[PDB]
């Protein structure tokens, strides 16, 4: 290692000695992946051991068994586990190949060679040839490319994946049909964030996630194209830092708005994140409970469509503010709600009252009972329930973990970004160890009013 | 103002360990030493006025000085003989714990 | 309403496009360092 | 219906647009202050006393 | 040094590692005897006869839930000394009666005393200005209007705060509910003055930080400094400037800086200590009699005062018959006051 | 400098500190887990045991109603 | 010698002679915080009562409708519009817009934006000035919790109904009803925060009282030591050393802080990490992960219920619950 008699770094902030040593840089990123691998492969072992089938999936506290059930793995019609076989062997081999970039981070950082800019010049670099950056970046973008293709294979010749909204039930089906119209892809794309609009996490069918997928990969594989044969221009040049801290700064921007939209999708999606092996969301509760509670008082002889609540609204359907026909009470604020279970009994102008008076399936109001009780509300200890409840059910939503974990991450690496982005503006111009004496810049300005 | 000799540290064996507990570092003050990002010196080292003031903060108020250690402590007068007769009372007082704790319990 | 729309749209344009043409202007070199 | 109103809440639509003037009005902003940017953006640079090279920018 | 007093003096104020001084014969035991009467309290001592709670670890609560409990409101204002005419020397009886936290609270203010006691000596022995010394008077205020005067004007120390977490959440939502402490306007003023030193010191940690001098060649900069130094480490004026053209004030002297400093928390607690003496004689601001009187013409008018009496209503009803076990309510679920369908 | 005491760097790295105090700690804590396990906590400082919340004569929870009999009325409540 | 429009224009902006500095950042800052201002002075003096619960029940806030600066608020956006868009010409007319609630809406989008662009113009003038940019890191703790208190949160609950309303018996209600939903005092980041502020006032109020207890003594006894300091010198005006020495031996002398610039690092550092975890606390409360639940936790051997201090809190929070809302709730269950 080092020492901060010849660095000038203390051992809170050892890893910045590594900044212009290539070989070591790369031994502790390949060290790091393994990480993430042998995670990974150790957390499913850990969930696959501790699985029961006679609770479903977001009752056992499981957040990486409902990915590789998305997949259509080991799944079967209506949200049911069949098999448990592929977890385990995903686990496994995720396991294995953790041992082997860890065993080549290890040599690389060790015993590797230190600085690998005169013994192997293509994979040497210098943080300030923009060239050779933007060659590295084009590489990584036709392997990103090649991933989200590889993603699309999937759900087209290689069994396909898991669709919620397939007729009869949901059902691991075959997508034939992507979309892939221009209009489609960016009205989702320039989307407003507000409610109603939802930007991407608005798409409600696996078609256009397959489209997209498309379009991603056929994007990232001609960017990596183009940037491989190609240096930044003069307008790239005058406008951004060029250092090896910057371009981190830059990276932990993107992480962060990634980490924000994955807090919101897990949150909010129905379609890939579907409420069969991740629980009801927030707005499937609340209709969930309106729903039961109309059958219920509709089976002791009551007319739901005109009964009238406290305040005079109306306590089982009311009017949403441009006309659409929503369940009463507090839950009008969630009447963007869409879900597998409460589309069919759906018109074009809002909840059909013939289609819920006398065609309304035990399915359905299984589905409902079950997403109502079943709620996304809990404490830190796993107690589900409002905060004014006692201690009988130990449950805590899939979805509350992901968004809560993924909301902090993103928040943190937002302000990791501005921690970086200000230092490296800072120690570019040179002025990062201090003010100087000799020459304070303020000195020789003039004095305000 | 302040001896460096003087403070109590000229009793560590590891010289980087020496020098970075005295505040000093002979790489820093060449004028051709650059850091790990790569910004240049200006000759300066660790502290500015260090000829002034003498030493650094490191090298004013030291938080290990092995040269103010005690003499004695770092060999055992009881020798051989005060280990072993250690060893046979920590082996009988951890079996009588050990008997106490499940004699009082609930087996 | 669709004045206002209208209004309210160019002057956030405006202001937006002031922003990203300014950064892309040199940031970098307003400094006062050497 | 009593009133009239605009009606677009809710739908979707790309950048908010639902009539061709906001489009206008955006490119039109947009195009004017680029076009007085990229008229200076020589006059900016030279500023630094340096040539637009492979070498330009703030490097470390 | 030949006389008695000379002799003594020159013991108490050695230089030590730990420093005595003639503050420490008040200080150190009463500390001692406060912070292990907590300790025991919260470990083995209960609180079943004197509130009907569990407060301690040996009945299974952790550090959140255990605590030191109050007396029984029928022992009223009694002092509850181990040999009074209440415990009569018996310690297990003086420990179930709830004689540990006067125990505690009757230490710890002497403690609090020696300690400033302390802070005068030691700034009169190093000759310098005792401003330290005064700043404790806040908390020493907030301790003694809060845990003495509030009790003392009140049925009996069954409505002290107790020494523990939850105990003091307990104390924190009664004060809401039935005094309506929220709406004080000497606790506004104490809100804001915890408030504001939390933002001075923040501003001023990285203001200092951010303005330092280039005194070395390491990125770290913790290593560029020398307490024996006369320069300064980091450019007022530079700081000045930033701070003027940012916010449109800023400081031009580092002495009232560090005054103002001092003065804005201490200051809010005090404040906040005069709204609880008088509060301890229900001399609450809990309402607004020109919004009372037209809520009740007008069955329209409704603002967030209104919401908010709603909510104390319901806080003590519903609080009321577990709080306060000596006025044996009995409730039926009728008169509880309740909203619609929750 | 130094106050005149022994630093605490040199006590802690002492074969002759880890071998007294390799007796003490362990022996203090076997002392308190003994405390705790024979009943004696339950005793000094009158705690109820989980079987001692409620007697058969009074099912509900204890309330102490007189200052100055106290004593006898909080020994015949916790009476078993 | 600048000769183009857009070269001066840029020259002025990016000035350092301005009384108050611009920058490209106070381009987007002024304008959005200046709308926002003048929108909440409106709208505090005479706005219109505002149906907040969507229940057809107008709440006024305003001092022209018979309120007070105490009682005076800026009522949320409806509950029947929820987390949709509503801006001012997405309305009828302004009489429909001013009755949902449309002003709290435009205040919170502009005041969002004006102070993510006030902490960006904080760090460009540190940057113009020749500083160290991390004045605008420490900014970024009240930015994170201002966010969580009037974005987050209703983008977790659905609405911005259950946002923070823009008041002082407004912002009491919201605390209130907060605890009695998620049990907040219990919440070990609401823990964290509560020991930043209270380390804070701690630790300046001690840092003020051990920097005025050492000043070089400059002056005489009828002025002040305000006037023993002069602006711009470069000799030290108190006494480092002599304030160590007094902290050492009130504490212990390992204890205190030799170092100036850890000392001010130390006080940058503590109440920025507690309201960092606070504002975190509040945003993980937003997905409804409530605090610690220790009811009818402790239990005797027959089963029976043994009560505590959780219960007794547990009560007061069931009694400001059944009363946040009254008529607003039709089915037993508050899910949102
Ligand atoms: C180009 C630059 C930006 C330009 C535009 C800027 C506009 C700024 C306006 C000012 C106000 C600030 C922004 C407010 C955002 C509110 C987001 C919201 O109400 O909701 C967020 C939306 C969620 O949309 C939801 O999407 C849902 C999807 O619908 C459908 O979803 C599924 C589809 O299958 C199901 O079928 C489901 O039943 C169905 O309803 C619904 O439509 C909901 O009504 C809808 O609200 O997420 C999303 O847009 C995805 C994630 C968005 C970004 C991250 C948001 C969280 C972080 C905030 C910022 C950082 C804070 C921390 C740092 C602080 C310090 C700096
Ligand atoms: C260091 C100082 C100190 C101080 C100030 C206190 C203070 C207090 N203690 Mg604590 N205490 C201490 C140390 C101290 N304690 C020590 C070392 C122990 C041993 C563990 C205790 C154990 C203890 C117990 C067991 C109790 C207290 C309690 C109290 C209160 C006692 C009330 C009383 O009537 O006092 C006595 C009154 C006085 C005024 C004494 C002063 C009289 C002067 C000196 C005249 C001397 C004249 C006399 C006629 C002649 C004597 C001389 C001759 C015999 C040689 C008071 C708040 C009580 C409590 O808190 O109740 C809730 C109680 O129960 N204390
Ligand atoms: C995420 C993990 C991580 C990784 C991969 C690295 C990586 C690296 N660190 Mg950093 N570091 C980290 C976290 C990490 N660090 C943390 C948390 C701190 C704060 C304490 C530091 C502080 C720090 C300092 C102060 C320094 C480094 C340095 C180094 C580099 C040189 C290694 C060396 O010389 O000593 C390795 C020393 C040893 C011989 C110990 C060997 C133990 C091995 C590696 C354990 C892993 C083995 C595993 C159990 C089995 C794998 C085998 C396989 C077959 C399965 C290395 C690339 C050095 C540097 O700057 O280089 C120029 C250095 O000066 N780091
Ligand atoms: C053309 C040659 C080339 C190729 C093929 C790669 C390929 C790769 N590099 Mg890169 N790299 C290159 C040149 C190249 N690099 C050079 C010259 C340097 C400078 C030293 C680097 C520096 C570098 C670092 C420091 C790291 C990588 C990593 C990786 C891997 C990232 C993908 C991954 O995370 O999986 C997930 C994403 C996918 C889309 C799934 C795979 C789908 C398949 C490919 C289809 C990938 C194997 C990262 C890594 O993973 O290391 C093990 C890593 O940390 N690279
Ligand atoms: C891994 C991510 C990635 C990254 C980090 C970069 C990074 C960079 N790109 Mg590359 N690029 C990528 C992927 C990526 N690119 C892909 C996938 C493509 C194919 C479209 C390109 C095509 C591309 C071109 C054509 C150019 C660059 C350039 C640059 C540089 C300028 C930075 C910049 O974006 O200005 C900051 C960003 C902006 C001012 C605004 C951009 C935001 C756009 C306009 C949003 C709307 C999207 C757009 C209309 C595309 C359609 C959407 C889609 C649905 C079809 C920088 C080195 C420039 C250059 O230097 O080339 C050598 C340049 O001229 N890139
Ligand atoms: C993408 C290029 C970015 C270039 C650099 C930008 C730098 C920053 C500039 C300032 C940005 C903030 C102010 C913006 C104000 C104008 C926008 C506005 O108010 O729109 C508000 C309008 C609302 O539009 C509404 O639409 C309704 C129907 O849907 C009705 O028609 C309403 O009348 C209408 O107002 O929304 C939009 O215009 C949609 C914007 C979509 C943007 C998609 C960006 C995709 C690429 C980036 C992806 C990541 C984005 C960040 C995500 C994580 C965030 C934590
Ligand atoms: C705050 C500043 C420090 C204040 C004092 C802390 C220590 C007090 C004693 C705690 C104790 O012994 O708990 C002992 C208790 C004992 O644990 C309890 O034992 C009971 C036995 O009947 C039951 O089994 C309970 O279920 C069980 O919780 O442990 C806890 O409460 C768990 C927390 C562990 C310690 C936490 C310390 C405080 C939090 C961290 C503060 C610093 C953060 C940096
Ligand atoms: C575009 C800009 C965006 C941000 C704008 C910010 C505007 C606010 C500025 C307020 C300055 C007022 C200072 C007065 C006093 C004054 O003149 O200050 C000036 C004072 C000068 O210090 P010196 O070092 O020169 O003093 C020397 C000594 O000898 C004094 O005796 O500096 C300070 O104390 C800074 C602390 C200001 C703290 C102000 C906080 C806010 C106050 C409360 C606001 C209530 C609003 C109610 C609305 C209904
Ligand atoms: C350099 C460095 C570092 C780092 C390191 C790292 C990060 C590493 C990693 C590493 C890794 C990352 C590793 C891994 C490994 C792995 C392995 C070794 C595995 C194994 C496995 C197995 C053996 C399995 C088995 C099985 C099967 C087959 C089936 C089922 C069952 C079981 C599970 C049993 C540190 C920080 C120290 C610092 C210094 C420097
Ligand atoms: C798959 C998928 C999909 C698709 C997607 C896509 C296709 C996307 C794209 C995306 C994109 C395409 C994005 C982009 C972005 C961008 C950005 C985010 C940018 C930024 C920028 C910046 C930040 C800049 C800055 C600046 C300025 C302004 C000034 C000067 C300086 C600088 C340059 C720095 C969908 C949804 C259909 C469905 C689901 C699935
Ligand atoms: C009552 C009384 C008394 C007194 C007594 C005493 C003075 C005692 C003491 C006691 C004591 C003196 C105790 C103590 C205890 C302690 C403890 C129990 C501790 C614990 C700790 C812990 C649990 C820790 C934790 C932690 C960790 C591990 C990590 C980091 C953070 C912390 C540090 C928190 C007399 C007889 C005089 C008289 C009568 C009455
Ligand atoms: C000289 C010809 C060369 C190039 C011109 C090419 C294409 C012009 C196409 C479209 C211009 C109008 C764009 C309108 C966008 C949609 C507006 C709306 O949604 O109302
Ligand atoms: O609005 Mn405001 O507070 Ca959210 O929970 Mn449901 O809704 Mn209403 O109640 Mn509770
Ligand atoms: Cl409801
Ligand atoms: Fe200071």
């Amino acid at each position: 290692g080092r020492d901060q008699e010849s660095t000038g770094f203390a051992w809170w902030a050892g890893n910045a000695r590594l900044i212009n040593l290539s070989g070591k840089l790369l031994g502790a990123h390949v060290a790091h992946a393994g990480l993430i691998v042998f995670w990974a492969g150790a957390m499913n072992l850990f969930e696959v051991a501790h699985f029961v089938p006679e609770k479903p999936m977001y009752e056992q506290g499981l957040i990486l068994l409902p990915h590789l059930a998305t997949l259509g793995y080991g799944v079967g019609p209506g949200g049911e586990v069949i098999d448990t076989y592929p977890y385990f062997v995903s686990g496994v081999l995720h396991l294995i190949s953790s041992a082997v970039l860890g065993f080549g981070g290890v040599y690389h950082s060790l015993v590797g060679p230190e600085t690998l800019e005169e013994s192997f010049p293509f994979f040497g670099y210098v943080w300030k040839d923009k060239n050779k950056m933007t060659t590295i970046l084009g590489i990584h973008l036709i392997v990103l490319g090649l991933g989200a293709w590889l993603l699309v294979w999937k759900a087209m010749y290689f069994g396909g994946i898991y669709d919620t909204w397939a007729p009869g039930g949901g059902d691991v089906r075959i997508i034939t049909n992507p979309t892939v119209s221009p209009g489609v892809i960016f009205g989702y794309l320039f989307r407003s964030p507000f409610g109603g609009d939802g930007w991407i996490v608005s798409v409600d069918n696996m078609e256009d996630v397959i489209g997209g997928h498309i379009w991603i990969g056929t994007l990232c594989i001609f960017g990596g194209i183009w940037h491989i044969l190609t240096k930044p221009w003069a307008w790239a040049r005058r406008a951004f830092v060029w250092s090896g801290e910057a371009y981190l700064s830059y990276s932990l921007g993107a992480i962060s708005i990634m980490g924000f939209t994955a807090c919101c999708m897990a949150w909010f999606n129905t379609t890939a994140y579907p409420s069969e092996f991740y629980g009801p969301t927030g707005p499937e509760a609340s209709q969930s409970q309106t729903f039961t509670f109309l059958v219920r008082d509709q089976r002791l002889g009551a007319n739901v469509a005109s009964a009238q609540g406290p305040t005079g609204l109306g306590k089982y359907l009311m009017r949403s503010p441009t006309g659409e026909i929503i369940f009463g009470g507090e839950t009008m604020r969630f009447w963007d709600f869409r879900g597998p279970w409460l589309e069919p009994l759906r018109g074009p102008n809002g909840l059909d009252l013939n289609k819920l008076k006398n065609d309304i399936q035990p399915w359905q109001e299984r589905r409902a009972a079950e997403y109502m009780t079943h709620a996304p509300l809990g404490s830190l200890n796993s107690v589900g329930g409002v905060a004014t409840e006692i201690n009988a059910v130990n449950y805590v939503s899939p979805r509350s973990w992901l968004a809560t974990s993924h909301f902090c991450l993103g928040f943190f690496f937002f302000v990791g970004h501005l921690w970086h982005a200000g230092r490296a503006r800072a120690a570019a111009a040179g002025f990062e160890k201090g003010i100087d004496r000799d020459n304070e810049p303020v000195l020789s300005m003039r004095p305000l009013d | 103002k302040i001896d460096i000799s003087k403070q109590g540290l000229n009793s560590i064996q590891n010289e980087t360990v020496k020098l970075n507990l005295m505040g000093k570092s002979k790489t820093m003050e060449s004028k051709d030493w650059v850091d790990p990002q790569g910004r240049k010196g200006k000759g300066y080292g660790v502290y500015r006025f260090a000829n002034k003031y003498g030493a650094n903060v490191d090298g004013y108020s030291p938080i290990y000085t092995p040269d103010t250690w005690s003499e004695s402590g770092d060999s055992y007068k009881l020798g051989t003989k005060g280990l072993i007769a250690w060893a046979g009372l920590i082996v009988v007082l951890l079996g009588v714990g050990i008997n106490l704790v499940i004699s009082t319990s609930a087996l | 309403m669709l004045t206002l729309k209208i209004f309210v749209y160019t002057v956030v344009t405006f202001f937006v496009s002031l922003f990203i043409f300014g950064f892309l202007s040199n940031d970098p070199g307003r400094n006062p360092g050497q | 219906l009593v009133d009239d109103r605009l009606a677009g809440e809710g739908t979707g639509k790309i950048l908010g647009i639902n009539d061709p003037s906001l489009f206008w009005a955006i490119t039109i902003v947009f195009t004017i202050v680029w076009g007085v940017f990229y008229v200076s953006t020589r006059e900016i640079d030279a500023a630094s006393d340096r040539e637009n090279d492979d070498d330009f920018g703030l490097t470390l | 040094k030949r006389g008695w007093f000379d002799v003594v003096d020159d013991w108490l104020r050695r230089d030590r590692f730990v420093f005595v001084g003639w503050s420490g014969l008040l200080l150190f035991p009463t500390a001692y005897l406060a912070l292990g009467g907590w300790f025991t309290g919260t470990t083995f001592v209960t609180s079943w006869y004197t509130h009907g709670l569990a407060s301690s670890y040996l009945e299974g609560c952790n550090f959140l839930t255990a605590a030191v409990s109050t007396p029984a409101n029928s022992m009223g204002h009694s002092l509850l000394f181990l040999w009074g005419p209440e415990a009569q020397g018996d310690f297990t009886r003086w420990c179930q009666l709830g004689g540990l936290w006067t125990f505690v609270a009757l230490h710890g203010s002497f403690s609090l005393i020696g300690f400033m006691l302390r802070q005068f000596e030691i700034a009169r022995s190093v000759k310098i200005r005792p401003y330290n010394a005064i700043a404790f008077s806040a908390p020493i205020s907030v301790f003694v209007s809060v845990f003495l005067i509030y009790p003392l004007g009140q049925s009996g120390w069954f409505f002290a705060p107790s020494f523990g977490v939850a105990a003091i959440f307990r104390f924190i939502l009664f004060f809401q509910g039935f005094h309506n402490w929220t709406l004080n306007p000497f606790h506004m003023m104490g809100v804001a003055g915890v408030l504001g030193a939390a933002l001075l010191c923040a501003i001023h940690g990285a203001t200092v930080e951010n303005t330092l001098f280039e005194d070395g060649d390491g990125a770290n900069t913790f290593r560029a400094f020398n307490p024996t130094q006369a320069e300064e480490t980091y450019s007022m004026v530079t700081a000045n400037r930033f701070w003027s053209q940012i916010f449109g004030v800023a400081f031009s002297n580092k002495r009232w800086l560090h005054f103002f400093m001092l003065f804005v928390p201490v200051t809010g607690l005090w404040m906040s200590a005069i709204g609880v003496v008088g509060l301890a004689l229900n001399l609450r601001a809990y309402d607004f009699v020109s919004q009372e009187i037209r809520a009740a013409e007008d069955p329209e008018f409704e603002t967030f005062y209104t919401k908010n009496i709603l909510l104390n209503e319901g806080i003590r009803a519903w609080m009321a018959a577990q709080d306060q076990p000596h006025e044996k309510l009995v409730f039926p679920e009728e008169v509880l006051p309740r909203g619609n369908a929750l | 400098g130094a106050t005149g005491e022994r630093p605490f760097s040199d006590i802690l790295t002492s074969i002759r500190y880890w071998v007294i105090h390799s007796i003490t700690i362990p022996s203090l804590f076997i002392a308190g887990w003994l405390f705790v396990s024979t009943g004696l906590a339950y005793d000094v400082f009158g705690s109820p045991r989980p079987n001692e919340y409620f007697t058969e004569d009074r099912q509900e929870t204890p309330l102490i109603t007189d200052r100055f009999n106290a004593l006898e009325q909080v020994k015949k409540l916790s009476e078993v | 010698e600048s000769t183009s429009l857009w070269a001066r224009f840029c020259e002025w902006v990016t000035s350092t002679e301005n009384r108050l500095y611009i920058g490209w950042f106070g381009v987007l800052m002024i304008p959005t915080l200046l709308t926002a201002t003048s929108v909440f002075i409106i709208a505090f003096i005479a706005a219109p009562p505002v149906d907040i619960d969507g229940i057809r029940e107008p709440v006024s806030g305003s001092l022209l409708y018979g309120n007070n600066i105490i009682t005076g608020a800026i009522i949320p956006t409806s509950n029947a519009i929820g987390l949709h868009f509503y801006p001012i010409w997405e309305a009828a007319s302004l009489d429909e817009w001013l009755y949902n609630g449309g002003p709290y809406q435009l205040i919170v989008c502009h005041f969002f934006l004006g102070v993510c662009s006030y902490m960006g113009r904080e760090w460009e003038l540190s940057f113009r000035l020749g500083m160290r940019p991390w004045i605008a890191v420490a900014y970024s703790a009240p930015v994170a919790a201002a966010t969580a208190v009037f974005i987050i949160y209703p983008l977790g609950q659905g609405s911005f109904s259950d946002g923070m309303p823009l008041g002082i018996s407004g912002t009491f209600n919201f605390m209130i009803v907060f605890q009695a939903e998620h049990n907040i005092l219990m919440h070990p980041f609401h823990m964290l925060g509560v020991a930043g502020v209270f380390g804070g006032s701690l630790f300046s109020a001690m840092h003020g009282s051990l920097v005025t207890s050492s000043l070089i003594r400059e002056t005489t006894e009828n002025e002040s030591a305000n006037e023993g300091y002069k602006f711009g010198q470069e000799e030290e005006t108190y006494n480092i050393v002599a304030a160590h020495g007094y902290f050492g031996r009130l504490i212990f002398q390992y204890a205190s802080f030799n170092n100036s610039r850890s000392l001010h690092f130390f006080l940058a550092a503590w109440p920025v990490v507690g309201i960092w975890f606070t504002a975190l606390g509040i945003s993980t409360m937003a997905f409804n992960l409530n605090g610690f639940n220790f009811n009818q936790s402790v239990v005797d051997s027959q089963g029976r219920v043994i009560n505590t201090w959780a219960d007794i809190i547990n009560r007061a929070n069931l009694g400001m619950e059944v009363m946040h809302e009254r008529n607003a709730h039709n089915f037993p269950l508050d899910l949102a």
